[PDB]
C-alpha cells in the first residue's frame, strides 16, 4: 500500500556477511595406485573379479580422461564432474572383462545372468561405472577362451559376493566378431561416506588461523561459516568433532595443532520499523531485535528488546502509544521519543 | 575346564569419535547384555567376543583368529611381547596346538606366505583387570581395551567403566572361530569370554565428556519405560 | 521455495496475532483500576495482619513473601526461532496487585464503582457479615477471635503451598508444552524425508545443479509440513489460554471488587472477600 | 477483513506452479500427450488440496471463537436487558439500572 | 454418530490408491522391482499419514 498508519511493523531480517575463506587440507601428498589399476594387460574373468583397496593417497582423476575415450562413463550417487572436490573414506575398485552388449547389465536394481550369478550390485550403491573397449587387446584370432562366466546357480548372489566353486562357459573373442561381442574392460568403483576421517583428498591447498570474526571455514571437508574461538573442552585423545542437545557442530580440532576451537553462527536477527502515520510525518525508527548495539539517526538507545536506532530516550512518563518491549513505548511528540510507560496517577 | 558366572554391568565402550557432554544419547549397536552368562575357562567367534582377564605373569599374550585355521585362508595372529606388537594376516599353516616356546614360532605355525598387511607398534598390554572387545564389521577389525584396578574378587567387579578405542584395522577377511595364545613346563590360566548381541542403549555423558552410566532398553519393563521417557 | 506460494505470510500473520492476543490477555486481566492507591504507613487494622500479602520494602524487587515463594517455586540462538519479551514487566504487575490490595483494604468495594470512600475495617467486615445473613453484633462481640482465626488461616497458606510439590502444575504445564514443541521443531531438521542427505550444503557441494532439485524438493515439503503442524498446534493452545484468561478476569472483577452470591464461585462456603 | 483476506488468498493460490511446467490445465493438455500429463497434474492436485484443507481448518478455528462470543452476547442480553444484575462490572461500570 | 462416522471414514480410507499401481503392499512388492516398489510405497505412506 502507499499509505502506512501508526504502528510497528516487522519487515525483513539481517545477517553479517562473511569476510574471507579458510581451508585446512592437512599436509600430506601422495599418489594413488591408479596406474596399476589400468593398463595391466591382465584382467580377470567376471566370475572372479579383482578387488583392490585404495587409501592414504591423493586421488587424481584427470588421468582417467587421459586414458582413453571411454565408451561408458557413468556415475550414480555423485556427479561425475565433481569427483575432483570430494574426500572419501576408501575406494573399492573392481576390474574384469565383460561383453560389449552386457555393459548395460551392470546397474543397481537390474536383472541379468551376470547380475544374479556373477556380480550382485545392491540398490544403495554409491559409485561410478566405467567401461571401454578391449577388442584390439583381448581378442585372439582363433578365440581367447581364458574368460569364463557362470551360467547356472541355485540361488541369486548377495551384494558384494564372490563365488569360486558345466555351468562355466568359456568366452570366445575374435577380431572378426562385431560390436556387441568384443571384450570390454569394466572398472567399478565403490565409495564410502560418513565414516572415519577421510584421507583420499589432496587436490587443494590450505590457509591460516583467524579468530573472533565471521569467516568461512572448511576443515577437511566440513563446510560452513562462523566464528572460530578458543575452547575449554577436555577432548579425549581420539574424538574429532563435537555436538550438543540440538545435534549440531559446536567444536572441532585443527588437523595441524591439537586445539579445540568453538564454532558459533554469525550474528542475525529481525528488523522492525516504528513510524507514525504517513499523513503526519515520514520519520521512522528501526529496532534490531535481540542484538547488541555494537554489532550493527545518530542516536542509539539500548533496550531489553534490542537496539533502538533513531529515537531519543526521555526520562518523563506518558501513556503508551506504540509498544516496543519490556515497559518501553514510543510516541511522536517534532521528533520520535522513547520513554517508560506510566501505570496511572498516584493517589 | 568350563564354568559359568554373571556379567553384571560390564562391557560398555565408545560407539564413535564425537565429543559430547551433559547429554543423554541413544545408540544402536552390538553390546554385551547386562546380567548374562559369561564362560569361565582354565570357541566360535559369532558376531562378537568379549575378553576379560586379570592374570599377572604375562603367560597370556596375543590371540589367533580364523575360519578354517589353515594355510589356505588368511588368519590374524596377534603377538604381544615386552617391546612391541606384531599384527599379521598372512595365511600361516595353523598348528593344532599353538603356543610360544620362549621364542621360536615353529610350534605356532610352520611357514609364512603371501599377504599384504603388517602393523608394529606399542603392545596392547602394559590387582589389575583387562577388558577387550573384538568385532569384525564392514571390512574393518575394531579392538577396544581398558585397564582398571580390582580388589581380590572371584567374579567381575561391581561398578561401571568405559572402553576406549585402540586400533581400527582395515582387514576385512572371513573369521568364524578363534583361540587364545599362551607362552610357556605345565601351568594354568584364568579368563572370561562373553558374546555381543544387537541391542539399543541409553548412554549418559558427564560435563567432562566421559561415560558414567547406561541403560539397556530390553532387560525389563522398567528399563523400557526409562528408555521411552529418555 | 518461491514457486510454492505464500504460506509464509499466513504463518507470520498467525504468529503475530497469537503474540498480540497474549499481550491483550494480561492487559485485560490485570489493568482493572486507573488509580495507584497506597497503604497508610501505620499498619493497624483492628487486629488483622496483612503483612504476608503486602509488599516488602526491604527486598529490592518489592514483593510479598507469598509472591516470592510462588516466583521461586515455578522455575523454568536456534535456527530462525526467536522468543519475544512481554510488554509488561513483573514489577508493573506487582504494582497493579499492590494497588488493588491497598484499595480493597482501605475502601472496601466502593472504589470499584466510583470514587474511593474511606471506612474502618471492622465496619466493612460488619457489612460483609450482614451480606450473608448474620447480624453485626455477632462480629462486634467476637472481634478478637475472628482476627486470630484469620491470622492463623493466612499463616498456614505458605506452609501448605510449600509442602505440596504439585500445587503449581497448571503454571508448569505451559512451560513444558512450549519447550516440547520448540524442541520437536528443532529436532525435525535432521530428518532425511527419503533423500540422500539432510544437509543442503552437502547436496549442493556433491551434485550438479540440474539434479539437486529432486533431492531439495523433498526437504522443502517435509519442513513445510512440520511448520504447518506447529502453527496449528499453537493456535489450538492459544484458544484455550484465552478462555482461561477470560475466566480469570471475570473472577477478578466479581470476587475482589465486590461480594459474590454465586455458589462455589469464589471458594467453598459463604464468600467474604478475596 | 479476515473473511476477505482468506478468500483473496485462496483465489490467489490458483496461479502457483508447484514445480510443474505450467499452471494451466488446458495448456498442458493441448501440449503434452496423456501418458505424460499425469506427472504434471498430480503436483497441482496436491497443492490445491493442501490450500483447501488449510482454508477449512482456519475457518473452523475462527467459527469456534465466534460461537463463544455469541454465547456471551446471549447471556448478556438475558441478564442485563430482561432484568437487573448484581454481578460487578458485568452490565457496565457502576451500579446497574437497566440496558 | 460423529465418533462412528469418523472411525468408519478413517478405516475406509485404507483402500485408496493415491496415484499408485495398487492399494496393497504385497502385490506392489511381489510384482514390481525394489527400485520401483520404493517409489510406489511413498504415495500410500503419505496419503495414510
Ligand atoms: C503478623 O504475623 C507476623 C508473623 O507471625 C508477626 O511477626 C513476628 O513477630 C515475632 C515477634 O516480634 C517475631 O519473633 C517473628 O519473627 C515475626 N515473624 C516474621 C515472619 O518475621 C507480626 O507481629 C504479626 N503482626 C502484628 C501486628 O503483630
Ligand atoms: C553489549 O556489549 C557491551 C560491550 O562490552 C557490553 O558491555 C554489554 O553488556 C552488552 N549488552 C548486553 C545486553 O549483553
Ligand atoms: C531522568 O531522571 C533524573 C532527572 O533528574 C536523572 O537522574 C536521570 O538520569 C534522567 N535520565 C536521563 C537523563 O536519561
Ligand atoms: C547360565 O547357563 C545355565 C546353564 O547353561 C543356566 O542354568 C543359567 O540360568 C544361566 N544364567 C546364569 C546367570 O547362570
Ligand atoms: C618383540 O617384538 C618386536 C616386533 O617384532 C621385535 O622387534 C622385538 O625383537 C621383540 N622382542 C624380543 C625380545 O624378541
Ligand atoms: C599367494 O597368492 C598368489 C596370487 O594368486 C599366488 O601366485 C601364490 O602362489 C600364493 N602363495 C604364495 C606363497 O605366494
Ligand atoms: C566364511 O566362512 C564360513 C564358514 O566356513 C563360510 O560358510 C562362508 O562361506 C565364508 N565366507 C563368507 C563370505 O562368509
Ligand atoms: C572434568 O573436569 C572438572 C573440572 O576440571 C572436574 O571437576 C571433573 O572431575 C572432571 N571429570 C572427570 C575427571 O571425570
Amino acid at each position: 500500500s502507499f499509505t502506512v498508519e501508526k504502528g510497528i511493523y516487522q519487515t525483513s531480517n539481517f545477517r553479517v556477511q562473511p569476510t574471507e575463506s579458510i581451508v585446512r587440507f592437512p599436509n600430506i601428498t601422495n599418489l594413488c595406485p591408479f596406474h596399476e589399476v589400468f593398463n595391466a594387460t591382465t584382467f580377470a574373468s567376471v566370475y572372479a573379479w579383482n578387488r583392490k583397496r585404495i587409501s592414504n593417497c591423493v586421488a587424481d582423476y584427470s588421468v582417467i580422461y587421459n586414458f582413453a575415450p571411454f565408451f561408458a562413463f557413468k556415475c550414480y550417487g555423485v556427479s561425475p564432474t565433481k569427483l575432483n572436490d570430494l574426500c572419501f573414506t576408501n575406494v573399492y575398485a573392481d576390474s574384469f572383462v565383460i561383453r560389449g552388449n552386457e555393459v548395460s547389465q551392470i546397474a543397481p536394481g537390474q536383472t541379468g545372468n551376470i547380475a544374479d550369478y556373477n556380480y550382485k550390485l545392491p540398490d544403495d550403491f554409491t559409485g561410478c561405472v566405467i567401461a571401454w573397449n578391449s577388442n584390439k587387446l583381448d581378442s585372439k584370432p582363433s578365440g581367447n577362451y581364458n574368460y569364463l562366466y557362470r551360467l547356472f546357480r541355485k540361488s541369486k548372489l548377495k551384494p558384494f559376493e564372490r563365488d569360486i566353486s558345466s555351468p562355466l562357459q568359456s568366452y570366445g573373442f575374435r577380431p572378426t566378431y562385431g560390436v556387441g561381442h568384443q571384450p570390454y574392460r569394466v572398472v567399478v568403483l565403490s565409495f564410502e561416506l560418513l565414516h572415519a576421517p577421510a584421507t583420499v583428498c589432496g587436490p587443494k591447498k590450505s590457509t591460516n588461523l583467524v579468530k573472533n570474526k565471521c569467516v568461512n571455514f572448511n576443515f577437511n571437508g566440513l563446510t560452513g561459516t562462523g566464528v572460530l574461538t578458543e575452547s575449554n573442552k577436555k577432548f579425549l585423545p581420539f574424538q574429532q568433532f563435537g555436538r550438543d542437545i540440538a545435534d549440531t557442530t559446536d567444536a572441532v580440532r585443527d588437523p595441524q595443532t591439537l586445539e579445540i576451537l568453538d564454532i558459533t553462527p554469525c550474528s542475525f536477527g529481525g528488523v522492525s520499523v516504528i513510524t507514525p502515520g504517513t499523513n503526519t510525518s515520514n520519520q521512522v525508527a528501526v529496532l534490531y531485535q535481540g542484538v547488541n548495539c555494537t554489532e550493527v539517526g545518530s542516536n542509539v538507545f539500548q533496550t531489553r528488546a534490542g537496539c533502538l536506532i533513531g529515537a531519543e530516550y526521555v526520562n518523563n512518563s506518558y501513556e503508551c502509544d506504540i509498544p516496543i518491549g519490556a515497559g518501553i513505548c514510543a510516541s511522536y511528540q517534532q521528533s520520535i521519543i522513547a520513554y517508560t510507560m506510566s501505570l496511572g496517577a498516584e493517589n | 575346564t568350563q564354568s559359568y558366572t554373571n556379567s553384571f554391568t560390564r562391557g560398555v565402550y565408545y560407539p564413535d569419535k564425537v565429543f559430547r557432554s551433559s547429554v543423554l544419547h541413544s545408540t544402536q549397536d552390538l553390546f554385551l547384555p547386562f546380567f548374562s552368562n559369561v564362560t569361565w575357562f582354565h570357541l566360535p567367534f559369532n558376531d562378537g567376543v568379549y575378553f576379560a582377564s586379570t592374570e599377572k605373569s604375562n603367560i597370556i599374550r596375543g590371540w589367533i583368529f580364523g575360519t578354517t585355521l589353515d594355510s589356505k585362508t588368511q588368519s590374524l595372529l596377534i603377538v604381544n611381547n615386552a617391546t612391541n606388537v606384531v599384527i599379521k594376516v598372512c595365511e600361516f599353516q595353523f598348528c593344532n596346538d599353538p603356543f610360544l616356546d620362549v621364542e621360536s614360532e615353529f610350534r605356532v605355525y610352520s611357514s609364512a606366505n603371501n599377504c599384504t598387511f603388517e602393523y608394529v607398534s606399542q603392545p596392547f598390554l602394559m590387582k589389575n583387570l583387562r577388558e577387550f572387545v573384538f568385532k569384525n564389521i564392514d571390512g574393518y577389525f575394531k579392538i577396544y581395551s581398558k585397564h582398571t584396578p580390582i580388589n581380590l574378587e572371584r567374579d567381575l567387579p561391581q561398578g561401571f567403566s568405559a572402553l576406549e578405542p585402540l586400533v581400527d584395522l582395515p582387514i576385512g577377511i572371513n573369521i568364524t572361530r578363534f583361540q587364545t595364545l599362551l607362552a610357556l613346563t605345565a601351568g594354568a590360566a584364568a579368563y572370561y569370554v562373553g558374546y555381543l548381541q544387537p541391542r539399543t542403549f541409553l548412554l549418559k555423558y558427564n560435563e567432562n565428556g566421559t561415560i558414567t552410566d547406561a541403560v539397556d532398553c530390553a532387560l525389563d519393563p522398567l528399563s523400557e519405560t526409562k528408555c521411552t521417557l529418555k | 521455495l518461491l514457486q510454492y506460494g505464500s504460506f509464509c505470510t499466513q504463518l507470520k500473520r498467525a504468529l503475530t496475532g497469537i503474540a498480540v492476543e497474549q499481550d491483550k490477555n494480561t492487559q485485560e486481566v490485570f489493568a482493572q483500576v486507573k488509580q495507584i492507591y497506597k497503604t497508610p504507613p501505620i499498619k493497624y487494622f483492628g487486629g488483622f495482619n496483612f503483612s504476608q500479602i503486602l509488599p516488602d520494602p526491604s527486598k529490592p524487587s518489592k514483593r510479598s513473601p507469598i509472591e516470592d515463594l510462588l516466583f521461586n517455586k515455578v522455575t523454568l540462538k536456534f535456527n530462525g526461532l526467536t522468543v519475544l519479551p512481554p510488554l509488561l514487566t513483573d514489577e508493573m504487575i506487582a504494582q497493579y496487585t499492590s494497588a488493588l490490595l491497598a484499595g480493597t483494604i482501605t475502601s472496601g468495594w466502593t472504589f470499584g464503582a466510583g470514587p474511593a470512600l474511606q471506612i474502618p475495617f471492622p465496619m466493612q467486615m460488619a457489612y460483609r457479615f450482614n451480606g450473608i445473613g448474620v447480624t453485626q453484633n455477632v462480629l462486634y462481640e467476637n472481634q478478637k477471635l475472628i482476627a486470630n482465626q484469620f491470622n492463623s488461616a493466612i499463616g498456614k497458606i505458605q506452609d501448605s503451598l510449600s509442602s505440596t510439590p504439585s500445587a503449581l502444575g497448571k503454571l508448569q504445564d505451559v512451560v513444558n508444552h512450549n519447550a516440547q514443541a520448540l524442541n520437536t521443531l528443532v529436532k525435525q531438521l535432521s530428518s532425511k524425508f527419503g533423500a540422500i542427505s539432510s544437509v543442503l550444503n552437502d547436496i549442493l557441494s556433491r551434485l550438479d545443479p540440474p539434479e539437486a532439485e529432486v533431492q531439495i524438493d523433498r526437504l522443502i515439503t517435509g519442513r513445510l509440513q512440520s511448520l504447518q503442524t506447529y502453527v496449528t498446534q499453537q493456535l489450538i493452545r492459544a484458544a484455550e489460554i484465552r478462555a482461561s484468561a477470560n475466566l480469570a478476569a471475570t473472577k477478578m472483577s466479581e470476587c475482589v471488587l465486590g461480594q459474590s452470591k454465586r455458589v462455589d464461585f469464589c471458594g467453598k462456603g459463604y464468600h467474604l472477600m478475596s
